[PDB]
RNA sequence: CCCGAU
């Protein structure tokens, strides 16, 4: 599990039941990394 | 809101849908164009009566 | 006819003849329905649902 | 295609297919493929004496000569400014030839426009030979 | 957002005429004859540059 | 014998109402039908051929009645 | 920051100089392509600071 | 969902199309009171086979073509079809066998594809041969050869010529003989909803209801195919006043203002005669309104004289498709006095309508008169008074439906349990007689002809 | 004379739009919290009188948030929008009291002063109005309420001339309504504490003026109708021998449910008395004076209570509840901060709960104003700015006193056709002030009261009596000197600019109003026929070498409220200046709001067609802010390629609407085509929609939070259940990503699971699934703690919809239209130069609606694109047609715009010319995918067993009782049994023959004999009627019969 | 309850 900070944008490997703070920040808005699967789109 | 004026007379109804309307002059005055997705949901129980046996099997 | 709005007289010949057929002119209010109808649920589906149901149980 | 800021990626494969333009307009081989009938403008009355240069600025610029002569009619956009003049509108009838038009093909660049037209005729002929072979079956 | 790469009515390729248009407006070129330099004859392909706003340089600021 | 000899629109509706529901329960059909699978479309073929096994019981509001065969009526 | 479909739609409107009538139509669904029907393109852009 | 009359629920046959909108023919939209501006409407589906026939027979559109208030037809052409068929049956149109077989062959789909459509012989033969417009409108009433419809109708029209029965050059006098339009042009009053002498009402009574619904579903297919290839279009050239209006409106605004300056001055400075209604400063305003409505209607007549034919809002007003001649005078010439609930606008400030005018000013353009038309654009005081008079329309529809919704409810909660019994008497639910025959004659108001008479014998004998 | 419009962009920088929300709150923070401490110092208790708690000051700091013991970190407002917190700052020896939320762009918010570069790191849009609190994550506005004035002698017409002054106690504890009635020709003083309509001369003798000569001298010395005060009451007073002052308190001393010297202070309050009642008598006498000489909706009477005035109604009450509970504690533990820190819950969860649930439930002021706050509508940009300038009422018709203050055309329709107004551009609501220098100049300029003989203030012309804020302050012989001298003084700047002196000559009362809450507006002063702006001033403002507030002190611009506008001669333009002009008008397009004003040429349309757009302008679908991608809101509509309009107005530039527009501008060609455009419908083409004309972006939002319970167990987000392989469920846990939360950048079908929120009862999983109808792609997934730190997780679902059949477009003139048909491009009437249209519009929308302003946008737009220019069509001005039309001629076009087309289908040219050009078509948020609905057979409601209400709950739409009568009138009997018993409530019940009552199943419990019990067939709702009738004592005893 | 649709 790798999450991206609010504005620091550092990948922070947290685990479960862990506060969502950040390395090099304290900001608690952590988005998730984009998926790894082949996503098919239609140009219509 | 009570049972008389809203649950005994004006009661909600199954097999009923609601969309936005748009014109179609290419229909006869007696016909409404119904979308496919609605027409696959609203169903009519047609009993099987020796004339719609092959039609309902199909 | 003052407001445009043409109408058959046979509709007004019915509304007047209902309104005055039990003796006196019975205006179509909540009160005139009690003097027009005998059945309770037709009165009870109209206004004053509380009193019309208890009084017809009395 | 898109704009980026540092740390951002775009990674994608594409698939191209052969599509009719009426399926979706991204398959359209031509920007505009319109046509217009060639106009011809006949001065019924001879015009001269400063009404000619009045009729010059009335039309499209290149169309006219100055007496008044309708020098080259093909360049006329139909502003229809004559009818604002109230004097020359009785003088000249404006008209367009029916069986003489002007095509104007401008390709997007897939095929050169002299091969777009010769393909356009080629599939109309194929659309009617597709039907003439239906009657040969029946 | 970003410049739509077609005209909506005719479909002239107009997405490649944005930074070439902004490069013209950086110079003296008036709003009118800048689009005559890019080969935009009819007005429907002319409004795709004229009436367009470029939010994508502004959204990028708020997208680290 | 005293009511209207015209089949009203409320009698044509219910005669087509119940002859449709009868023929949708495998009733015997009277019109040697030609591929109509909607039971309602069979019933209008029954009405126009004037073969419907139904007698309308018309109630005068005093309580007396007056029968009327659907053969014996003037449809529109 | 450009959305996925709007990117995928804006890749659609780009014309492609490979002429047709070398290729044929896509018969089935056939999302794999058969190199007689399709023509693949790659786009890999990752920007940094200079 | 705001069901206001019997025609808001109607049955329809259902054809599964490819979209998510409920699409119906636009002739049946005035019974629903349904425009297509984002309106939604519900679709119930009856389950038992008995409730399927009760929808089809009683509530079908082929049965309820006619509203039960008057007997008028509600399902008839709206908007474009009326202004399509007026522009087609107008005297000037002529089609060659190119366009004639193209407009006619539009009417060949969907129960109509199996008829040998008979083009009538053309009405010009020798110098060029070509059809006329009205001869193609006759193909709507009788497309085949073996069609049994012979429609007959003779009536007046809008912009009626006044003198002359059918022979005057204005040509607003319809005469159909045996479903062939012989003279006249199809107005709203000969095709639309509300008139008891349009053809779809005449085809209903005389020839069954299947031929009226077919001839109405023929016109809805035919008239756009003509109009989309004829190109009826509005523009701002259709709103600009010519030269003749401006010199007419300028004098009418001056000579209409000299007198109202004197009629005000004849009141306060001296002695003014009084109308019998009230005192001064009440009949002054009623004499102001007479001279201002002189202005907006003479300029409204100055507009209509110079307005060239084939003007688009004029053509939409001759046939009554959309907007009368009042709207053309408002758009072009001059929109008149803006009235609030039947008077000049009341002073919201002290003795003054807006603080731009003077105190106790009874002047025009200070108590609600707007001088500029919508083309030349309203001015800020004029735009405010038009807004003030405009909101009384919007406010009253909010409060009327708050009352007539209740008045619909009290009415139907007393009057619901009456039905004309089989011995022609109309009784209550309890057996008590209200009427001995329904309405004296026992006659449907729905089937009733105009004048509250079932026949109108002049029409039937000529038919 | 040429350029005076420049005063408006200088006014908007200072105090114009959404700055009246802010200044009102900035007054509330920086003044009103220090005027409640002066009212509520000295917390004393009786159980110990030797201690005292005395507040010195309250400071309200910067917004902060703690997540632990003492981190105390600050917050940006677009973090509270994500973490569902509440953007608030602490309230404060020097110890905290509570926390109060701060509206954005306030004096203590973070966003003020900072550059657009710093708005990025705070993740906030610079083109964002502010004036909205962020409470519990959502963003609420306090809507401007309008109340009637305070202590106003209103002369109504209940039966004949009743007058009631709704006095509001400056000591705000109560608000009483001491109205005065006339019964059979006699005056009375009805109150709500009085048990009897007592005659007024009873009051007058109770008020100290005992003799009857004085009372008439008060009411009328000139007798002509005030003699008919005589045999009314002072005879009726004298008819019972009751001439005595003490005895006439005694009749009051009975009915008031010696003891009434005090209780006459709770009657006509704000006239002050120190047991010298002479000031009270004249104010009652003037109230009688009106009646014998004898507008509720007129905007000199309507004062507006803003967001900062309305919070001071709350915080004073919440401070008192904090205050009185200190007395309840100090009287509990004495027979002190440490018993106060738990009352940080009192203010904070008191203030926040009043904004989120919009309820001032204040029993202390007896007011229960419901729905004061509203969630912001972030549909477009102007649907946010159209909420900031909004006024809710407590009549429907437009009054002309709203000229210049409110928008005439911006209103809803329906329930609120004239009850929800919108502020215009150049307005300003006033704040309160002190009344010191107003009185100090009043008593110098000449006034005298309480020494003047009763007779003076009467029909004599030179007795204009000065009234300030509703309290009489003397009488002046010469009204003109007073009105003129105050006005010169205000212009000079000695008196506050906002105060207004107005004079009513019908009743001689001048009216100095320093009320605060008055609707105000600026005008250019016209001394003699030359105005005061002088152009050169309009040039100073050009370089900035001067500011709009320098115009005020130079006596060039005057603020006028509605009351002063009775006394002025406002000239609209320069050329309408008269001999007695008084004030002039700055820029006359400012009478329109901000939702109208967007319209080009509103002065050419019929006026009920601008009003349709003011609703649809808020419904537009466009861009929201520059932070529109970082916002995770519940429903956010975005356009793919917005375009600024070709015909802009002038209000569009001041709002900077073109900086973030809404809607494209498509080349329409108004003509009738194919008959699929009949009732306002409009044909699009299937090439522009393939080229991206108005592609939608509808962004939903699903969320969950994982709370730790009191059981000390918590929620889990355990990953997918792989079955027989690493592959996840058949499609159910396919997008989960193995951390629980679904993966961003992936599509979600129907009934696919977003998170596995599992709950402790032992774990029952409550999977948060995405319902929808169509698929949606995850764009962002945010993970945070809320205030009570419980791991909230927020999704964000893309969806793009090309506009297909059904999708409502409007046309910037209120001519909205569902897109009836989408033809291919090659079937569409191309003109000569090749331009096929996008949106064929029907020409029948024009001659009935008379929207001529649309017909000029096809002209001003078409000349605009051809010249490379944006044509101003503002209100009451802009580019005229006689110069636009001669610009088409230079580019070789028709001078009306009607271009010769040839038809696409048949190939021959069209018989008539077709109007043609670009007009601004804005797509709006009524797309048919959100409204397509059908219910075959689904959930029934648990109580009444009918189908549920709503499409979110799988629907069923109410065949109402109005449609019951339609089904009655057709005579369809068997339909109604099918439609209201068979397919709604198909129930089956058992009753018995004898004693007929509902007995369950096979036998009836009453009379156990089981033999008579015979089943019925009934709707369930009727069975629930019988069973709830029988619950009370009404017993429907059914008596069955067999089918005959 | 608000909002919004008609
Ligand atoms: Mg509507
Ligand atoms: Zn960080
Ligand atoms: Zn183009
Ligand atoms: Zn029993």
């Amino acid at each position: 599990m790798i999450y991206i900070c609010g504005e620091c944008h550092t990948e922070n490997e947290i685990k479960s039941r862990d506060p969502i703070r950040c390395r090099e920040c304290g900001y608690r808005i952590m988005y998730k990394k984009r998926t790894k699967r082949l996503v098919v789109f239609d140009a219509r | 809101q009570g049972r008389f004026r809203g649950n005994l007379s004006g009661k909600r109804v199954d097999f009923s849908g609601r969309t936005v309307i748009s014109p179609d002059p290419n229909l006869r005055i007696d016909e409404v164009a119904v979308p496919v997705h609605v027409a696959k949901i609203l169903t009519f129980p047609e009993k099987v009566n020796k004339a719609n046996i092959n039609f309902l099997r199909k | 006819v003052n407001h445009g709005m043409s109408i058959d007289r046979r509709h007004v010949m019915l509304l007047s003849d209902l309104m005055t057929y039990k003796g006196e002119v019975l205006g179509i209010t909540r009160f005139g329905l009690a003097k027009m109808k005998e059945s309770v649920l037709m009165l009870a589906s109209f206004e004053k649902t509380a009193d019309h149901l208890f009084d017809a149980a009395y | 295609i898109a704009q980026l800021r540092p740390g951002q990626e775009i990674d994608l494969l594409m698939h191209c297919v052969k599509g009719i333009g009426k399926d979706h307009a991204k398959f359209s081989p031509v920007a505009t493929a319109s046509y217009r009938l060639l106009p011809d403008i006949t001065l019924l009355e001879p015009v001269e004496g400063e009404a000619a240069e009045e009729l010059s600025r009335c039309f499209s610029p290149g169309v006219i000569e100055v007496v008044a002569r309708v020098a080259n009619p093909r360049l006329d956009t139909f502003s229809r400014e004559i009818f604002r003049n109230e004097k020359l509108k009785k003088v000249v009838r404006l008209a367009r030839v029916r069986d003489h038009y002007i095509f104007s093909v401008e390709s997007t660049g897939v095929l050169p426009p002299d091969v777009l037209v010769s393909e356009a005729i080629k599939v109309l002929m194929g659309k009617c030979r597709r039907f003439l072979d239906e009657l040969d079956a029946v | 957002m970003i410049i739509p790469v077609r005209c909506f009515t005719c479909g002239k390729i107009v997405g490649n005429k944005w930074e070439a248009y902004l490069g013209l407006l950086q110079a003296e070129y008036t709003e009118g004859d800048a689009l005559d330099a890019l080969g935009l004859k009819r007005y429907c392909c002319r409004r795709m540059l004229l009436a367009h706003v470029d939010l994508i340089e502004k959204l990028l600021n708020y997208a680290p | 014998r005293i009511t209207t000899p015209y089949m009203t629109k409320y009698e044509r509706a219910r005669v087509l109402g119940t002859r449709a529901l009868q023929i949708a329960m495998c009733a015997p059909v009277m019109v040697e039908l030609e591929g109509e699978t909607d039971p309602l479309l069979i019933a209008m073929k029954e009405l126009k051929a004037r073969k419907i096994p139904i007698i309308i019981r018309r109630y005068l509001p005093d309580g007396s009645y007056e029968d009327w065969g659907v053969d014996e009526l003037i449809i529109t | 920051i450009v959305q996925d479909e709007i990117l995928a739609h804006r890749l659609g409107l780009i014309p492609i100089h490979a002429d047709p009538r070398l290729f044929e139509y896509r018969n089935q669904g056939d999302e794999e392509g058969t190199e007689i029907d399709t023509l693949q393109f790659r786009l890999q852009v990752r920007c940094t600071r200079n | 969902q705001p069901s206001l009359h019997k025609l808001s629920i109607m049955a329809h046959l259902a054809r599964v199309k490819p979209h998510r909108t409920f699409r119906f023919n636009e002739c049946v939209c005035t019974p629903y009171n349904a425009d297509f501006d984002g309106d939604e409407m519900n679709l119930h589906l009856p389950q038992t086979e008995e409730a399927k026939a009760e929808a089809l027979v009683l509530m079908g559109t082929k049965a309820n073509l006619v509203t039960p208030r008057n007997g008028e037809p509600l399902i008839a052409a709206i908007q474009d079809f009326l202004t399509g068929a007026y522009l087609l049956t107008l005297k000037d149109t002529f089609f060659d066998r190119a366009k004639a077989c193209q407009i006619i062959a539009s009417i060949l789909v969907g129960k109509d594809e199996k008829i040998k459509v008979r083009l009538p012989p053309p009405t010009i033969l020798k110098p060029v041969t070509l059809w006329t417009g009205k001869q193609i409108f006759s193909v709507i009433l009788r497309p085949s050869d073996d069609n049994p419809v012979r429609a007959n109708l003779r009536t007046k029209g809008k912009q009626y010529c006044g003198k002359g029965e059918d022979l005057c050059a204005n040509d607003s006098y319809v005469t159909i003989q045996n479903s062939e339009l012989m003279s006249g042009s199809m107005d709203k009053g000969t095709l639309g909803s509300g008139s008891k002498n349009n053809i779809f009402y005449i085809l209903l009574r005389d020839w069954g209801q299947n031929e009226a619904a077919d001839a109405m579903s023929r016109l809805a297919r035919l008239a756009p195919v003509y109009l989309s290839n004829r190109g009826f279009s509005i523009g701002i050239g259709d709103v600009t006043p010519g030269q003749g209006l401006l010199k007419a409106k300028y004098e009418l605004l001056n000579a209409g203002y000299k007198k109202c300056d004197e009629y005000i001055e004849a009141l306060n400075t001296g002695k003014l005669q009084q109308q019998p209604g009230c005192t001064a400063e009440e009949t002054l305003e009623a004499l102001i309104l007479k001279e201002l409505s002189v202005i907006r209607d003479h300029a409204g007549s100055a507009c209509l004289r110079e307005l060239d034919k084939s003007n688009s809002p004029l053509t939409m007003a001759l046939c009554g498709s959309k907007g009368s001649f009042i709207n053309i005078s408002q758009m072009i010439a001059c929109v008149g006095q803006q009235a609030i609930s039947g008077s000049r606008v009341p002073d919201g400030f002290e003795n003054r309508s807006l603080p731009h005018f003077e105190k106790h000013s009874k002047l025009p353009a200070a108590k609600g008169f707007v001088a500029n038309s919508f083309y030349s654009g309203l001015t800020p005081t004029e735009f405010f008074f038009h807004t003030m008079a405009g909101r009384e329309g919007l406010v009253d529809t909010a409060v009327k439906t708050a009352e007539t919704g209740y008045m619909q409810r009290r009415l139907v909660k007393s009057l619901e349990d009456l039905c004309s019994q089989y011995d022609l008497t109309v009784r209550s639910s309890t057996g008590d007689i209200i009427q001995f025959i329904y309405g004296g004659d026992g006659l449907d108001p729905a089937a009733m002809e105009g004048k509250d008479e079932p026949l109108e014998f002049k029409r039937v004998l000529d038919n | 004379v040429e350029e005076k419009w420049r005063l408006l962009p200088a006014f908007l920088k200072v105090k114009g739009l959404v700055k009246q929300h802010i200044d009102s709150f900035n007054y509330f923070i920086n003044v009103e919290i220090k005027k409640i401490m002066k009212a509520n110092e000295k917390v004393t208790s009786d159980a110990d009188p030797m201690w005292y708690l005395k507040y010195l000051n309250i400071y309200v700091g910067l917004p902060d948030v703690e997540e632990s013991f003492n981190v105390t970190r600050p917050v940006s407002p677009h973090e509270c929008r994500l973490r569902d917190m509440t953007y608030s700052a602490p309230i404060t020896n020097a110890l905290p009291i509570g926390r109060m939320p701060i509206m954005l762009r306030s004096s203590n918010c973070v966003l003020t002063g900072k550059t657009p570069a710093e708005f990025a790191k705070l993740n906030e849009c610079p083109l964002d109005p502010g004036g909205y609190f962020i409470v519990k994550g959502v963003e609420k506005v306090i809507l401007i309420q309008e109340q009637l004035s305070k202590n106003r002698i209103i002369v109504e017409a209940d039966r004949k001339g009743a007058v009631g002054a709704s006095v509001t106690s400056s000591t705000h504890e109560k608000k009483s309504r001491t109205n005065m009635a006339v019964k059979q020709g006699r005056f009375y003083l009805r109150h709500n504490t009085l048990s009897e309509d007592i005659p007024i001369v009873i009051i007058f003798k109770a008020m100290g003026v005992e003799s009857d000569q004085e009372i008439v001298q008060m009411i009328g010395t000139e007798e002509h109708v005030m003699a008919a005060f005589g045999p009314s009451l002072e005879e009726c007073q004298k008819a019972q021998i009751f001439t005595q002052m003490q005895a006439l308190k005694y009749i009051g001393n009975k009915v008031r449910r010696a003891r009434e010297l005090l209780a006459s202070t709770i009657l006509t309050h704000v006239p002050v008395k120190e047991f010298n009642f002479r000031a009270k008598c004249i104010y009652t006498a003037v109230m009688v004076r009106r009646v014998i000489l004898a507008d509720r909706d007129y905007y000199g009477n309507k004062r507006l209570e803003l967001a900062g005035q309305l919070l001071s109604l709350l915080f004073e009450d919440l401070f008192k509840k904090f205050n009185s509970e200190m007395k309840k504690i100090a009287d509990q533990v004495i027979p002190f901060d440490v018993v106060k820190h738990m009352r940080q819950d009192q203010i904070t969860n008191g203030m926040v709960n009043a904004i989120s649930t919009g309820n001032w439930s204040l029993k202390r002021f007896k007011m229960d104003r419901q729905g004061v706050t509203q969630v912001l509508s972030r549909l477009s940009y102007i649907s946010a700015l159209g909420m900031m300038t909004r006024i809710s009422s407590q009549p429907r018709s437009l009054q002309p006193s709203q000229w210049g203050m409110l928008c005439p055309s911006d209103t809803p329709e329906g329930e609120a056709c004239g009850l929800v107004k919108n502020l215009a551009l150049m307005t300003h609501i006033t704040t309160d002030m002190e009344d010191g220098p107003i009185v100090k100049l009043a008593s110098n300029l000449g006034v005298e009261d309480v020494n003047l003989l009763c007779g003076e203030e009467l029909s004599y012309p030179n007795v204009f009596l000065v009234f300030l804020n509703g309290n009489i302050l003397g009488v002046i012989r010469d009204h003109k000197k007073l009105v003129n001298t105050f006005r010169l003084m205000r212009r000079a700047g000695y008196i506050n600019e906002f105060v207004s002196i107005s004079t009513n000559l019908t009743d001689r009362c001048v009216y100095i109003s320093s009320d605060g809450g008055r609707l105000c507006r600026p005008y250019i002063i016209v001394k003699k026929q030359k105005p005061a702006v002088t152009n050169k001033h309009m040039e100073e403002l050009a370089q900035g070498y001067r500011n709009f507030e320098d115009f005020l002190h130079e006596s060039l611009v005057e603020y006028l409220d509605v009351n002063e506008e009775n006394d002025c001669n406002i000239a609209l333009y320069e050329h309408t200046i008269n001999k007695d002009t008084t004030h002039l008008e700055i820029e006359p397009f400012t009478l329109l709001g901000v939702c109208a004003g967007l319209i080009p040429y509103p002065h050419h349309n019929q006026s009920p067609r601008n009003t349709y757009q003011c609703a649809m302008g808020k419904q537009a679908m466009g861009t929201i802010g520059y932070n529109q991608r970082n916002r995770i809101d519940t429903l956010m509509y975005l356009l793919a390629y917005p375009q600024k309009p070709m015909v802009k107005t002038k209000t569009i530039e001041l709002i900077e609407f073109e900086k973030l527009p809404a809607g494209q501008n498509a080349t329409v060609a108004v003509m009738s085509y194919s008959g699929y455009d009949i009732e306002d419908a409009l044909v699009l083409n299937k090439a522009s929609l393939d080229r991206g004309f108005g592609r939608c972006l509808v962004y939903k939002n699903a969320k969950c939070t994982l709370k730790r319970y009191t059981n000390q167990t918590f929620d889990k987000v355990m990953g997918p259940m792989l079955d027989a392989a690493t592959r996840k469920p058949i499609w159910r846990h396919e997008i989960l990503d193995a951390d629980g939360i679904c993966s961003p950048g992936e599509k979600v079908e129907n009934k696919q699971v977003l998170v596995n929120k599992s709950m402790p009862t032992q774990y029952k999983d409550v999977p948060i699934t995405y319902k929808g109808a169509t698929d949606s792609y995850i764009e962002k997934v945010m993970i945070s703690s809320n205030a009570e730190d419980a791991f909230l997780i927020k999704m964000l679902l893309r969806q793009t919809r090309r506009p297909e059949i059904g999708d409502k477009f409007s046309s910037r003139h209120g001519q909205k239209g569902v897109c009836g048909l989408i033809v291919p491009q090659e079937d569409m009437p191309f003109c000569d130069s090749g331009i096929c249209p996008d949106i064929i519009m029907n020409p029948h929308g024009f001659p009935s609606r008379m929207t001529v302003g649309k017909l000029i946008e096809l002209l001003a737009g078409k000349a605009g694109v051809l010249d490379g220019r944006f044509h101003y069509g503002t209100a009451f001005g802009g580019s005229k047609v006689k110069d636009v039309c001669e610009d088409l001629v230079r580019h070789g076009y028709n001078y009306l715009g009607k271009d010769y087309v040839t038809s696409g289908i048949t190939g021959e040219p069209l018989e008539a010319y077709i109007y043609f050009g670009p007009v601004y078509y804005q797509k709006l948020k009524h797309m048919v995918l959100d409204k397509m609905h059908a219910r075959a057979r689904g959930p029934r409601a648990v109580l009444t067993r009918q189908p549920t209400e709503g499409r979110s709950r799988d629907g069923g739409l109410r065949l109402g009782e109005m449609e019951r009568d339609c089904l009655i009138g057709y005579g369809a009997s068997m339909l109604l049994l099918e439609r209201l018993m068979i397919s709604s409530d198909a129930f089956e019940v058992d009753v018995c023959g004898q004693c007929g009552l509902l007995g369950y199943s096979g036998w009836c419990h009453y009379c156990k004999s089981s033999c008579h019990v015979s089943s019925l067939r009934i709707p369930y709702a009727c069975k629930l009627l019988f069973q709830e009738l029988q619950s009370m004592n009404i017993i429907p005893r059914l008596k069955l019969s067999k089918y005959n």
